[PDB]
């Protein structure tokens, strides 16, 4: 789920 | 195109000058000091972030590329804080995700990215599908890679 995904991978970086 | 505060600069000064030796600590001193990444990952505010290491190397400025000054700590701190926009975020996120730097995401950069997340490890087969979903929804081109433009108009997209 691709969009889920980056929204997940941004917060963990920016987070 | 990227903006600090007075008080982001003056805090970031004093958790800066505490990874230095004593001797290097006035502000002429820990201007010219290079802290190395050992240090850096040590802080309390990237220590927990799982791209921490990538974090280091895409604004370090130094000569071997293996420590941060305090120029290259600003430059971090402006992309991080509240009041960068999401075009200088997306384009940093990027060049950090591009874990070989050579312009494009690829296969193998986006399952280094899926490890750096999950530390429980994907089976091959579950990285596999979720690879493939990724570039499914980021890969236009559909030419295997996620170039700039592709992944800031993914992200400009989020849920
Ligand atoms: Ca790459
Ligand atoms: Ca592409």
């Amino acid at each position: 789920d691709g969009g889920s995904f980056w929204y997940r991978a941004m917060k963990a970086l920016y987070g | 195109l990227t903006f600090l505060t007075k008080q982001e600069i003056l805090l970031a000064h004093r958790r800066f000058c505490e990874l230095l030796p004593q001797e290097q600590r006035s502000v002429e001193s820990s201007l010219r000091a290079q802290v190395p990444f050992e240090q850096i990952l040590s802080l309390p505010e990237l220590k927990a972030n799982p791209f921490k290491e990538r974090i280091c190397r895409v604004f370090s400025t130094s000569p071997a590329k293996d420590s941060l000054s305090f120029e290259d700590f600003l430059d971090l701190l402006s992309v991080f804080s509240d009041t960068a926009t999401p075009d200088i975020k997306s384009h940093y996120a990027f060049r950090i995700f591009d874990f070989d730097d050579d312009g494009t995401l690829n296969r193998e950069d986006l399952s280094r990215l899926v490890n750096c997340l999950t530390g429980t490890r994907l089976s091959a087969s579950e990285m596999k599908q979720l690879i493939d979903n990724i570039l499914e929804e980021s890969d236009i081109d559909r030419d295997g890679t996620i170039n700039l433009s592709e992944f800031q108009h993914v992200i400009s997209r989020s849920p």
